[PDB]
């Protein structure tokens, strides 16, 4: 099980920041797959998920408005958009796979490398 | 929201030590708990999911317990490679929080 | 009644699990992937059925090879491929049968266990007007439910064979 992530990122305040996240085609067509960040020196949070076979979409309350997780089967891909970047969004963001398949909602079995964001001000 | 507590926040034991962390949620989640292991600089890792089935390849000195609201890890002899920070995480429904996590460190 | 068996119910409800009406009545129908899908055989499909109300020309039915019948329906939208998740791992299993006919529209009953017996058994009373019902867990379908004997019910066994 393979998950790699897009390149660090900088970013100013307001602006907004895409990181990819790529499997393999059979796992992209058959599980949902979660964004998790964690700030330096912080605890992880979870950010939403996708299950791209079933359109499954959650976001966290706290995210929900200014978060766009996405996902395109040619690039086997799914994404998160996070807009109105502040430096508190300043985090390594982590994209995980749901285990056992078809769903979100689930335990973590495979994670990416994951990608820093780092937020300027 | 729905609160996930970890205690303790951090320790530091010796190695051989029988290590203990626990897990509260706000709210039952049943056995929907999952416990990650994640080593200094490096990504975290599924320990035990269901409250207490260790993922395929973990040591047996780790063991989980506990359903409903309190959750227990354990670490039956704490080894140098087990220094880590070690999370819950509940998955009854989304959101799928994470307790604070407890850093655990050897002297 | 939560956790990740209860999302997968309820996905497939959404995308893949319609109310198939013949002239003997509503049944549950599992779409498979296409225009593909499984009714059980005792619905007696004719030219038409009603999928969740639209009338629907059946392009093709056959019998597989045990109570179900599989249709390929002239229709626009197309099923989620659900084909990876056809399993034959159920044992230690705690299923759900998820029924979207008659009365028991979006229905998720836990039918605990299962096992062989052939067919897949799962201990739980059964009412009638639940046929078709998919048997599954989370990424996992098992099967369509084809009967029972008043504490027990019964699923036809889904294989990855039946569909190239």
């Amino acid at each position: 099980v393979q998950l790699v992530q897009s390149g660090a990122e900088v970013k100013q305040p307001g602006s907004s920041v895409k990181v990819s996240c790529k499997t393999s085609g059979d796992i992209f067509s058959t599980y949902g797959f979660n964004w998790v960040r964690q700030a330096p020196g912080q605890g992880l949070e979870w950010m939403g998920g996708i299950a791209p076979v079933f359109d499954t979409l959650k976001y966290a309350q706290r995210f929900q408005g200014r978060l766009l997780i996405t996902a395109d089967e040619s690039a086997t891909s799914v994404y998160m958009e996070l807009s109105s970047l502040r430096s508190d969004d300043t985090a390594v963001y982590y994209c995980a796979r749901a285990g056992q398949g078809g769903v979100v909602g689930n335990y973590l079995d495979y994670w990416g490398q994951g990608t820093l964001v780092t937020v300027s001000s | 929201d729905i609160q996930m507590t970890q205690s303790p926040s951090s320790l530091s034991a010796s190695v051989g030590d029988r290590v203990t962390i626990t897990c509260r949620a706000s709210q039952g989640i049943s056995n929907y708990l999952a416990w990650y292991q994640q080593k200094p600089g490096k990504v975290p890792k599924l320990l035990i999911y269901a409250a207490s089935t260790l993922q395929s390849g973990v040591p047996s000195r780790f063991s989980g317990s506990g359903s409903g609201t309190d959750f227990t890890l354990t670490i039956s002899s704490l080894q140098p490679e087990d220094v880590a920070t070690y999370y819950c995480q509940k998955y009854n429904s989304a959101p799928l929080t994470f307790g604070q996590g407890t850093k655990v460190d050897i002297k | 009644g939560s956790g990740p068996n209860t999302e997968f119910a309820l996905s497939l409800l959404r995308k893949n699990i319609m109310t198939i009406t013949t002239s003997k009545g509503e049944f549950t129908g599992l779409g498979i992937h296409d225009r593909v899908c499984v009714i059980p055989t005792h619905a007696q499909p004719g030219d038409d059925v009603l999928v969740n109300g639209q009338k629907i020309r059946v392009k093709d039915k056959y019998k597989l090879v045990l109570e179900l019948t599989v249709l390929t329906l002239d229709r626009n939208e197309k099923f989620r491929d659900i084909r990876g998740f056809i399993s034959e791992d159920l044992e230690g299993v705690d299923a759900t049968l998820v029924v979207h006919s008659n009365n028991f529209t979006n229905t998720i009953l836990e039918v605990g266990p299962v096992t062989m017996a052939r067919m897949i058994r799962y201990d739980y009373a059964t009412k009638t007007g639940q046929c078709g019902g998919v048997l599954c867990a989370t990424g996992k379908i098992f099967g369509i439910h084809v009967g029972g004997n008043g504490r027990q019910g019964f699923s036809a066994q889904l294989k990855k064979q039946y569909f190239v």
